[PDB]
DNA sequence: GCATGCTCTACTGCTTCGATATCG
DNA sequence: AAGCAGTAGAGCA
DNA sequence: TGCTCTACTGCTTCGATATCG
DNA sequence: AAGCAGTAGAGCATGC
């Protein structure tokens, strides 16, 4: 289910004739969307927590590989709203998992141009800077550069 | 300011000849000097750009590193400037030359397309060659007969067809300049008739609303008894209100 | 549709004699066909650089196509005309290209049927796109193909008409093997020689169409109607110049600031006013306020009076000369309204007189409506639309003053003289071709650097006078015109 | 009783791009 | 930004 | 004082830059 | 201007 999705979405990314990529793209993220949500044990849910974020394969790696790009919009897009209810469906099992976040949104906003591409991955932070006014972090994400 | 230059015909009919300008776009001449606040001085602006190529987190770099590169199909060529400043266009001077002519008036309104008209007046100092042009236009009078005359200002200048009217006044005779279309600054596209339209045809009753319309909001009548003509509202006059 | 782009597939039967020389030391068939699609795609990646444009050779005899059929290759696929594919193309001119592509692909076979039509409608069905012109150019010179068996002409007139009925249309440009036009033979089945138009004719154009402006004229307060003011004479010129990096090749990507209040800094809008100096004393404002300055009215045209046709001078003009039409977002009889208009304007020769005021907030400007009947003929000779043209009217600082004050009559012994000699030069005058030097040769500057032939091209600007053609044809009248009456005598 | 769930179309905005005024 | 032809400041006689 | 190199100078042409439907 | 796309929000049917 996962981790099979994500190397096909790493094969989606290392192919040719990229059109096929953009639909396999767009239909990966909008089914990888189902089948995180269809949980209600703590048991995939704890894991999930752990096999969104990976160095080798993984979202944050699959947005910025596929960044400096003119072709793919209908599908990170889909990856940056749904990070957004990320942060909701799930609490604060994301608490050390959050300042690659911050800057895979700054990276995201500042680098690509459409609008719809700036208006959910900045629902984004703004969602992560209000959920933790918790005591930590705020001096481990950038303020003095974000500012 | 007095503009010497020289017509020709043929091989050798130079007449040393005055140009002037006439009717143009006026423009106003003082500009908004952009100052700051809370002090009346202007020095308080440095103005600074940066050509960052980021594509990424920030690279910010110097000035000397841009190619002028251009569009071509589906990418971008490069080759800036002293290239193309070489292979440009020689312009090989300025020329008030006369390519042809055309018995048949067929330069009509709608393709003058300039933004100023040129009064070629005569020549000045022992105006043999003002005579010889006013001989000129005086055969130009008797017939329909233009005359597509060739310009350019100075070297920087692309040089530009244009129509020479004549201009058969009281106290002065003189020809005035328009420019031309290129064919590459036309196009026609098909617009559907209206004469034979079968469903956007009016009625009788609505053409006499038009008439009396037209016959109570006229402005120029003939009268004082030797019916020549007399207009209200002559729209040239006015001074300009923008400025005002 | 206005989002609506154009194909065009070239379908090469390279297969029996049109490889041979035809025994002829004169011209070869294949070469000629390589430069008329040569000549096509560049003229087209500038003239109309969106449509789509593929290249097929078939009777070869390999083959490469999605069906996997045999004989029929296809090279390139339905996209815009490209430096690539012209760079890859020319490689099959001449001998040397003959040979290249003889080890390439080879030449000579039993060439299709019907199958290299079906291999074109499965290349247009790819397409997601909005497709309003399907043509086939086909480069052929045999004019009974299949003239031993007629099964193959019933399946290819059949399959030529299933491809007739969904829209696509072919016009085989004929090549010459006779030569002259002498093979009047039956080929009427499937179609709907001169090669000009794909020579030379079209070195420098664009294609578009928008409108520029929707405004409406009121006449009195309540009377609207909504009028189209489209623009047809443009002054095209050079595309602006991109700027690019040295080393990574890419464009910079510049940004823009404003600091330094002997302070340095940073600063906003909002802390900087607009100013202006007069002689001694200074004036500031906000930007607000330098923006409201000029503002009278709202967008449209102001009926402000009528007039005949005799008062305006056509030494009187300023800019160029926009073009109202009746559209179609007020009332369906606007039209009919604006028609009586035209009807009554044009046969009591009326023109109108409007203030103007082209958009939110700009300063108003007289017009002069000006009515145009349309002119058409037998063969379809649109050359006017109907409907209405502004002519624009100066003001008060246009008009300058001349020194003007000098008046000389000249003599009547020279005014046979200029009559023969303007009728010696009379030509009738133009429909086209007057075509611009300095874009001209820019195009042609810009093709010899991603094209890199040898050097700037042909160069010809059709502006310049010849003066060694006007002498022998003028003739030696030229010294009696210039001392008959009058000498300089230095 | 209003507390919820569900569905189709006009108001707002997006994006390209052609023109236009304007600065240098 | 980049020429351009009258208008003079002062070298040369 | 009579002549000319030259040191401006208002004065125009164009080329690039936001503004906007 | 030319086109697309979303969606906010008022209008169809059943609930502690």
């Amino acid at each position: 289910g996962v981790r099979c999705s994500l190397l096909r979405l790493q094969e989606t990314l290392s192919a040719a004739d990229r059109c096929g990529a953009a639909l396999a793209g767009h239909q990966l993220i909008r089914g990888l969307g189902q089948e995180c949500v269809l949980s209600s044990s703590p048991a995939v849910l704890a894991l999930q927590t752990s096999l969104v974020f990976s160095r080798d394969f993984g979202l944050l790696v699959f947005v910025r590989k596929s960044l400096n790009s003119i072709e793919f919009r209908e599908c990170r897009e889909e990856i940056l709203k749904f990070l957004c209810i990320f942060l909701e469906k799930m609490g604060q099992k994301i608490a050390p998992y959050s300042v690659e976040i911050k800057n895979t949104c700054t990276s995201v906003y500042t680098k690509d141009r459409a609008a719809k591409c700036k208006i959910p991955a900045l629902d984004l932070l703004i969602k992560l800077l209000q959920t933790f006014r918790s005591s930590r972090l705020m001096d481990e994400f950038k303020i003095g550069e974000l500012f | 300011i007095h503009w010497p230059c020289r017509l020709t015909i043929g091989s050798n009919l130079s007449i040393r000849i005055a140009a002037y300008k006439s009717i143009l776009q006026e423009r106003v001449k003082k500009t908004w000097t952009v100052v700051d606040a809370k002090t009346l001085k202007k020095e308080d602006i440095q103005k600074e750009t940066v050509y960052c190529l980021n594509d990424d987190d920030e690279t910010e770099v110097l000035k000397e590193d841009i190619i002028q590169g251009f569009r071509y199909g589906s990418d971008i060529v490069p080759f800036s400037k002293v290239d193309e400043e070489q292979m440009k266009y020689k312009s090989e001077g300025k020329c008030f030359s006369v390519l042809g002519f055309c018995k048949s008036s067929q330069v009509q309104r709608r393709f003058f397309m300039g933004n100023q008209v040129l009064k070629v007046f005569a020549a000045r100092d022992d105006e043999a060659a003002a005579v010889a042009l006013s001989s000129l236009i005086h055969a130009l009078d008797d017939l329909d007969m233009v005359a597509i005359v060739r310009y350019a200002y100075d070297k920087r200048a692309n040089p530009q067809v244009g129509v020479a009217f004549p201009h058969i006044k009281h106290n002065y005779e003189c020809l005035v300049y328009v420019q031309l279309p290129f064919m590459e600054d036309l196009r026609q596209y098909m617009f559907s008739s209206l004469k034979n339209s079968k469903k956007y045809a009016p009625t009788e009753a609505q053409l006499n609303a038009v008439d009396a319309l037209i016959d109570s909001m006229s402005l120029a009548k003939k009268d004082e008894k030797t019916d020549t003509l007399e207009d209200l509202f002559p729209t040239t006059k006015i001074p300009n209100p923008r400025f005002q | 549709k206005y989002s609506g782009r154009d194909s065009l597939i070239f379908l090469v039967d390279a297969s029996k004699a049109m490889f041979e020389s035809q025994s002829e030391d004169e011209l070869t068939p294949f070469d000629m066909s390589i430069q008329c699609i040569q000549s096509v795609y560049i003229s087209k990646i500038i003239s109309s650089d969106r449509d789509l444009l593929a290249v097929v050779f078939y009777g070869t005899e390999k083959d490469k196509n999605s069906v996997n059929f045999k004989n029929i290759y296809v090279l390139q696929e339905l996209d815009n005309p490209g430096a690539k594919r012209i760079l890859e193309l020319d490689q099959f001119k001449g001998q040397q290209g003959q040979k290249r592509f003889q080890d390439m692909m080879g030449h000579g076979s039993d060439y299709s049927l019907s199958e290299v039509l079906w291999v074109c409608a499965n290349l247009f069905s790819d397409v997601q796109f909005k497709m309003s012109h399907k043509r086939i150019m086909l480069f052929t010179n045999e004019d009974n193909p299949h003239g031993n068996d007629s099964a193959k002409a019933s399946r290819a007139r059949t399959k030529a008409g299933d491809l007739r009925d969904t829209g696509i249309f072919l016009d085989l440009m004929h090549l010459k093997k006779p030569g002259g036009f002498d093979i009047s033979l039956f080929y009427r089945d499937i179609i709907s020689s001169k090669l000009e138009d794909l020579l030379r004719k079209v070195r420098a154009k664009e294609t578009r169409k928008r409108a520029l402006s929707r405004l409406k004229l009121k006449l009195n307060k309540d009377i609207v109607i909504s009028v189209g003011i489209y623009n047809l004479v443009q002054k095209a010129l050079k595309p602006p110049p991109i700027k690019l990096y040295r080393e990574t090749n890419e464009p910079v990507k510049t940004k823009t600031r404003t600091f330094n209040t002997s302070t340095g800094g940073l600063l906003l809008p909002s802390d900087t006013k607009r100013s202006q100096i007069y002689g001694s004393r200074q004036i500031i404002l906000e930007k607000e306020e330098t923006e409201e300055l000029k503002r009278f009215d709202d967008p449209g045209l102001m009926l402000m009076g009528f007039k005949p046709l005799v008062l305006l001078k056509k030494h009187h003009y300023l800019r160029p000369s926009l073009f109202v039409y009746p559209e179609e977002s007020l009332v369906i009889g606007s039209s009919t309204l604006f028609s009586a208009l035209l009807i009554k304007c044009l046969e009591k020769e009326v023109a109108a007189l409007c203030r103007y005021t082209p958009r939110r907030n700009i300063p108003p400007y007289f017009v002069a409506l000006v009515p145009q009947e349309e002119e058409l003929d037998d063969q379809k000779i649109q050359v006017t639309p109907p409907g209405f043209q502004l002519v624009f009217l100066p003001f008060a600082d246009d008009k300058r003053k001349m020194p003007f004050t000098e008046k000389i009559m000249a003599t009547p012994e020279q005014v046979g003289k200029m009559k023969a000699i303007v009728e010696k030069l009379r030509f009738t005058y133009r429909s086209d071709s007057f075509e611009n030097p300095v874009l001209q040769q820019h195009f042609r500057n810009l093709e010899a650097l991603a094209l890199d032939l040898m050097e700037p091209e042909q160069a010809v600007d059709l502006t310049l006078p010849k003066v060694e053609a006007m002498n022998k044809r003028l003739g030696s009248l030229v010294d009696e015109f210039k001392e008959l009456v009058y000498p300089p005598d230095y």
